[PDB]
């Protein structure tokens, strides 16, 4: 439960070594880039 | 074990969805940038001509 | 015509629900095969109804849907 609260866990099958917290940060970063493109598209 | 794998699977799907939307915006921006700038002035001149034709047709229809 | 205008109803409601950026980047690509001209003002029911391509002929559409070998036909 301690690993789940801090998000310091990874898939048990080893398919991906990126932690849940790391994936969450990447998802937020990608969402930010998407909005930046969307804004430039809106301006254009 | 199952709950942790299910949580990572859901987060992995969200990441892909964000990447696809980012790719689409990158493509759409490139498409709008590559589409030659349609002459706003040329369309405005054409519109003024069509309005005159309509006004002519309105008078002709009245007649 | 009921289905045809029904589709206009769906596309017009969808076009009003999404952002203008998404309309051009995502909504337009789904509609492009059925529209005669690329108009950005898809949000106006009158505009979309005016830009629709002519529907399939009832004789053609009915004859295809009535075909027993629709898999082979398609």
């Amino acid at each position: 439960a301690k690993c789940v609260q801090s998000g310091d866990f990874v898939y048990f099958d080893g398919r991906d070594r990126e932690r849940f917290i790391d994936k969450k940060e990447r998802l937020s970063r990608l969402k930010s880039k998407q909005e930046e493109f969307q804004k430039e598209v809106l301006k254009a | 074990e199952e709950c942790t794998d299910t949580l990572l699977d859901q987060l992995d799907t969200q990441l892909n969805v964000t990447e696809n939307e980012c790719q689409n915006y990158k493509r759409c921006l490139e498409i709008l940038e590559q589409m030659n700038e349609d002459d706003s002035e040329q369309l405005q001149m054409e519109l003024k001509e069509l309005a005159l034709e309509e006004e002519r047709l309105i008078q002709e229809l009245e007649d | 015509l009921w289905i045809r205008y029904g589709a206009v109803g769906f596309i017009t409601v969808v076009a009003r629900q999404i952002s203008t950026a998404d309309v051009y980047c995502k909504l337009m690509p789904y509609l492009d095969p059925y529209i005669t001209q690329p108009i950005i003002q898809i949000e106006r029911k009158l505009v979309l109804l005016s830009v629709l391509k002519e529907p399939v002929s009832r004789s053609i559409f009915d004859y295809a849907l009535r075909s027993k070998d629709i898999t082979s036909l398609f």
